[PDB]
RNA sequence: AAACUAUACCGACUCGGGAUCGGCUGGAAUAAAUGUCCAGUCGGCACCGUAUGAGAAAUCAAAGUCUUUGGGUUCUGGGGGAAG
RNA sequence: GGACAUACGUUUGCAAACUAAAAUCGGCGUUCGACUUAGGGAGUAAACAUUUUACUGUGAAAAAAUUAGAGUGUUCCAGGCAGGUUUUAGCCCGAAUACAUUAGCAUGGAAUAAUGGAAUAGGACUAAGUCCAUUUUAUUGGUUCUUGGAUUUGGUAAU
């Protein structure tokens, strides 16, 4: 009644079981879409016993992950199940023979399963284009503490 | 010509606290014997305050920059 | 006694004598009772001090468990005196230190406290041996080739107890550590403000 | 030498070589720990407590004897001075300045001096906050100072 | 404040051989300062040397032979591929005969030359000739 | 503003010498002085002598330890006049 | 590079190198010998040593061009041809190589540098108990159990 309607006008799964399950009145009916992107990645416990209907998830959908895999710090928590990760790298300068600092910002999609927080390191995978920016989904989240400015924070992670 | 590893005692005795090799202080500790109670209390060569004799309540030392003047005729051994 | 040991399995002729020897002193002398009650042993090692004189002069070093390290130092002086009289051998007490590995870390959530590192552990013994009195100056020298000599500064007022063990220590260190350790006596360096 | 392009010297204090406790003195770590916490209870700065133990009861360097640094001893025994001497004092005079400034709203050398002192305090906050040794929402403005006055 | 004490110690020393000092006392010292020292020593530039135990960070005393012409460090310790070598050999060294450009490697610290032996080298540290 | 030492701040070194201002520690005479002197020594203006060290030189103990060219960082200049 | 020395690893499988016991076999319980179980180096491959920088090395970096090997285009530019009919309805030989920094991949690593681990406490290792979750057992239950996770406790460690 909550996870289902909640504003939006319906939220099923990829494997349209449900209502039909009432046919198997004895074993386990409460099926949800289960998956495992593999690639050396554990599938979130929370992902399984959730009521969430996120088609853009890498464990609850026919969303693949291929090639490019990222690790970066998180900037913002706003946006619906989407986050911006900031990567901090050095650039070399041919002439002066030294480096300068630089940061690329990245649009990342977050399946409800893992719980966000601002200023923590995150691991993204290469998933098909989900929107103008998005092209990365979160696969493994590590909580971390930064006392204040996320901008000030710059780590060659 | 001088050896820097086996320096004269005098030389190092003159130099400034922090200039000596191993580098040690000048301050020391002393057992003071009140002019009455006799009680023997330990006082630091560079007391930063006035000191009373925990026995009666006499005055033993007055504070200064560095040295501590000892009140009247009180006894003092330099524990070392 | 197998009592005054931690492994409690079997002792060595040396370790055995040391055991009864200790139990002896707490029964004989009332003062070492309190302290020796506490003292436990870890292990004991005997070393031969071979000089060119074809003379066999041995001494033994005893490992006191860390728990009783406090106590061991509390009466250290008197203890060694009686142990040498009662064993006619040179006696040295150390703490049973456990060294941690440099690159062999294995417990992700475990940091190697400096307290148990090779520099600090091996540097420990020296304090332990000269025990009764701690050194004034410590130094390193680099012979051309690449040797490292540790000429250590010992207090003058202790020339007694330390002058004799002096050779044993050198030799035990060269065995455990690997460090050549020559000593040098220097009158203490009292630096106070003599005021007449 | 802090906020000083021109002035700079050497006050003193050089811990003697010998890392052990003085001979003449006998005091199980515990003995001291009592004095320390007792003294502290009365309302003392670990900064001041150590001073006593040196001037009064011949204990040169509590750390050397206990194997414990004063503030630590104190924190283990609940007797921890909430806000560190560091910050505390700076803020104290930082405040004293403000009061004096009021009745002397014209004393310029003091306006300046306060500017430096308030500057420092922002430097400690940056620090003490980063060592999770002070809540992140800490803020010295005028209310943080008067807050401690009550 | 202070920085790259290797530089602190190094010049203090050069100033020594240059002034003709008979020996030198280097105040702030570290493993690096010492390794570099035994590398100069091993190659025969400086004489015997003693490390006094300053209970804080040791003080060293180096004997001065009289063959040190110059021994300094290099500002930021740039990275140096084995391919980047001649550049620096013709750059820093007064000839193709006193090759002593100390570098830091993963293989520790080697002579400008030893790094070609071990075949790796990496970041520059200092030089002496 | 010729807001001038026309000489950025932090740091380490290196020549000699006394005299200073502030603090400290030893000592001597008187005397028993918030004084005087002798000797140290930190820190502060400044001077004297001198460099097989620097410079175009005047000169510089730093304007030194830079072709044997690299401690950290900020600001500035790039023929003159028109022009700040 | 090994080894060993409180000392850069652990498991696996392989190979194994020698030794301590027990068996069998021969001669006269033992002198000895060959042949078995146990044992780690060493010898590979996978799992681990906080995360990068940085450096080694190889995979990738089109051709032409630059460098450059062979090679008398009459020298040369330069083309990539050409060399021997005296085995000539066939012979000999060529079209090589290097550099390619910046970002990505595989990988060896011990220095400098940054980053990190046990401090409210809690951590670590270990045993048991309990609770949650779960693979293979045909499948569904119920127990149990393997396997993860949660706690409580007790033991061990120089906490
Ligand atoms: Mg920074
Ligand atoms: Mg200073
Ligand atoms: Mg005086
Ligand atoms: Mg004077
Ligand atoms: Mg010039
Ligand atoms: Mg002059
Ligand atoms: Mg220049
Ligand atoms: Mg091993
Ligand atoms: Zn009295």
């Amino acid at each position: 009644m909550d996870t289902q309607i909640q504003r939006a006008y319906q939220k099923q799964d990829g494997v349209f079981l449900n209502s039909k399950k009432l046919l198997a009145k004895k074993t386990s009916a409460g099926v949800r879409y289960y998956k495992n992107i593999g690639l050396g990645f554990k599938t979130p416990k929370e992902a399984i016993e959730g009521t969430y209907v996120d088609k853009k998830c890498p464990f609850t959908s026919n969303l693949s992950i291929r090639g490019k895999i990222i690790k970066g710090l998180v900037i913002s928590t706003k946006m619906n199940r989407t986050v911006i990760i900031r990567r901090d790298y050095l650039h070399y300068v041919r002439k002066y023979n030294r480096y300068e600092k630089r940061h690329r910002n990245i649009p990342v999609h977050i399946s409800p399963c893992f719980s966000v927080k601002e200023g923590d390191i995150l691991v993204a995978g290469q998933c098909r284009p989900i929107s103008k920016t998005v092209r990365f989904n979160a696969l493994q989240v590590v909580p971390n503490e930064i006392i204040g400015s996320v901008r000030k924070q710059f780590l060659l992670f | 010509e001088r050896d820097l590893l086996n320096p004269i005692y005098e030389e190092e005795k003159q130099k400034n606290k922090f200039k000596r090799l191993i580098q040690a202080p000048n301050s020391y500790f002393m057992d003071v014997k009140c002019a009455q109670c006799q009680n023997i209390q330990m006082i630091f060569s560079n007391a930063q305050s006035t000191i009373i004799c925990e026995k009666c309540s006499a005055i033993l030392c007055k504070p200064t920059g560095g040295k501590v003047q000892i009140q009247a005729g009180c006894a003092f051994k330099i524990k070392n | 006694a197998l009592a005054k040991f931690h492994k409690k399995q079997s002792l060595t002729k040396i370790e055995e004598q040391v055991g009864s020897a200790l139990v002896e002193l707490q029964n004989t002398h009332p003062d070492l009772k309190t302290s020796l009650e506490s003292i436990i042993l870890t292990q004991v090692k005997e070393f031969q001090i071979n000089k060119t004189n074809k003379k066999a002069k041995s001494a033994v070093l005893i490992y006191v468990h860390f728990q009783s390290y406090r106590v061991l130092l509390s009466a250290a002086r008197k203890l060694i005196i009686e142990l040498e009289k009662k064993l006619k051998q040179i006696v040295f007490f150390t703490a049973q230190r456990k060294i941690e590995s440099k690159w062999v870390k294995e417990h992700k959530s475990q940091q190697r406290p400096r307290s148990r590192c090779l520099t600090y552990v091996y540097d420990a013994l020296l304090d332990d041996l000269l025990l009764p009195s701690t050194l004034i100056g410590k130094r390193i020298r680099a012979r051309l080739d690449g040797t490292s000599f540790y000429r250590i500064q010992l207090d003058q007022n202790d020339r007694d107890f330390l002058e004799e063990k002096l050779d044993a220590i050198t030799h035990i260190y060269k065995t455990v550590t690997t460090r050549e350790v020559t000593f040098e006596f220097k009158e203490d360096k009292t630096f106070h403000t003599f005021k007449k | 030498m802090q906020m000083k392009g021109k002035g700079k010297g050497i006050s003193g204090s050089a811990l003697p070589f010998k890392r052990r406790s003085p001979k003449w003195l006998h005091m199980t770590p515990s003995t001291v720990v009592d004095l320390s916490v007792k003294l502290a209870k009365k309302g003392l700065t670990p900064s001041q407590i150590g001073v006593i133990l040196r001037d009064q009861h011949g204990i040169p360097q509590v750390r050397f004897l206990t194997g414990q640094k004063i503030l630590r001893i104190l924190k283990k025994n609940g007797c921890a001075p909430q806000l560190p001497e560091d910050l505390y004092f700076l803020i104290k005079k930082a405040l004293s300045i403000r009061k004096h400034l009021e009745k002397n709203r014209k004393d310029k050398d003091s306006k300046y001096r306060l500017i430096l002192v308030e500057s420092r305090i922002h430097r400690l906050s940056r620090y003490y906050k980063l060592n999770q040794k002070l809540p992140p929402k800490w803020k010295y403005n005028a209310q943080t100072a008067s807050a401690l006055v009550q | 404040v202070k920085v790259n004490i290797l530089a602190e110690c190094l010049k203090d020393l050069v100033n020594a051989e240059k002034m003709g000092k008979k020996q030198v006392l280097l105040r702030p010292v570290s493993k690096v300062v010492l390794k570099f020292l035994r590398i100069m020593q091993k190659n025969g530039y400086i004489g015997e040397f003693e490390v006094i135990d300053d209970h804080r960070s040791k003080k060293v005393v180096v004997e001065l032979i009289g063959r040190i012409n110059k021994c300094g460090v290099i500002s930021p310790r740039y990275d140096v591929p084995l391919a980047d070598f001649e550049k620096w050999t013709n750059n820093i060294l007064p000839s193709r005969q006193f090759g002593n450009v100390v570098l830091t490697t993963t293989y520790g610290i080697l002579t400008h030359e030893e790094c070609r032996k071990r075949h790796t080298g990496g970041k520059i540290l200092g030089f002496f000739y």
